[PDB]
């Protein structure tokens, strides 16, 4: 709730103040003058724990708040940027974008709501990716994972596209970086997901609703298989056994979709007369068939398995 | 390291 942070008028006032401070920093920098980001940092209210929901977290409920984030990062140092990431991960369940992108809390999102989710995904996740790829050590990445696991219902976060993608980024970065602390932290994360891994795949009624609003012929689930690939890759054999068991029905459902597309391709390609529209139809079927093969193989190959010629076998 | 052996079987078994 917006009232748990000071209300709509207070947060909108904070955003306007943030913009004023960024415009001043940008003007000073452009004119080749000295810059002091103290006023801008203070206008963000990150160290402010006066409210049930931090004012920075509520600012992220608005497009204006989201859109200024890369520009904010141009004027901050490493520890300030890390404090922002720590705040985001600490209050991730209170983030409106998580509630909007979760099929559990928002089973029927409007087109406007879907656009907000795509915006947060494009801007915020690109910032997190760049920062962790360049300015983060083992302790700091481990710290962010612990912030996520200790302050949130991790299973609820996985019902959200943003939540799932944020976890994939942390896991993938941790995997690139001893073995020991990461094995322990991966296991704590695995505990919060165990018996609930199937819940990362949204219901069919949810997919239908999104597909109808976006004019999608197929639901894009590449991010789910990317998460499963990163979870499997950092896991021991026992973790992999559990993952495969929990998503077995989803593996077979994807194979069925790919096989239905292969049949459609065969039926349409044998037609003698082929207009530009039928060629568009065939190219669309082949693209979506190969997409399902590739997304599933991203997950399978990691465990030394492969889906080829209608069967899963050893790689 | 031999993960494909058992994993392929668990994917069918249950």
């Amino acid at each position: 709730n917006l009232n748990k942070s000071g209300g709509k008028k207070f947060i909108l006032e904070l955003i306007e103040t943030v913009y004023e401070e960024i415009l001043d920093l940008e003007a000073n920098l452009r004119n080749g003058q000295q810059t002091d980001s103290t006023a801008m940092w203070e206008a963000l209210h990150i160290d402010d724990s006066s409210y049930d929901v931090n004012p920075f977290i509520s600012m992220l409920s608005f497009d204006k708040g989201i859109k200024i984030m890369p520009r904010i990062f141009n004027f901050l140092d490493k520890q300030q940027k890390l404090k922002i990431l720590q705040k985001i991960f600490n209050e991730l369940s209170h983030l409106q974008i998580i509630i909007l992108s979760s099929y559990k809390t928002t089973p029927k999102p409007t087109l406007t709501q879907l656009k907000k989710v795509d915006l947060f995904q494009m801007i915020i996740l690109k910032i997190i990716v760049s920062f962790l790829s360049n300015n983060s050590n083992f302790i700091e990445i481990m710290g962010l994972l612990l912030q996520l696991i200790r302050n949130n219902n991790v299973s609820f976060l996985t019902t959200s596209k943003i939540g799932l993608n944020l976890i994939t980024i942390l896991i993938s970065r941790a995997a690139l970086i001893e073995i020991s602390t990461w094995n322990e932290i991966y296991d704590k994360l695995f505990t919060s997901l165990e018996s609930k891994i199937q819940l990362i795949f949204p219901p069919r009624e949810y997919n239908d609703h999104i597909m109808r609003l976006q004019n999608d012929k197929f639901m894009d689930e590449a991010y789910i298989w990317a998460f499963l690939a990163s979870l499997a890759a950092s896991g021991k054999l026992n973790h992999q056994r559990i993952i495969i068991d929990e998503v077995r029905d989803e593996i077979f459902a994807t194979i069925n979709e790919a096989e239905t597309l292969q049949k459609k391709e065969k039926e349409l390609s044998v037609l003698p007369q082929r207009s530009q529209e039928l060629d568009t139809e065939l190219k669309s079927i082949i693209y979506n068939k190969e997409k399902l093969y590739q997304d599933l193989n991203l997950f399978l190959n990691v465990m030394g398995l492969v889906y080829r010629d209608g069967e899963i076998s050893e790689l | 390291s031999s993960s494909p052996g058992q994993l392929l079987d668990i994917l069918n078994s249950k």
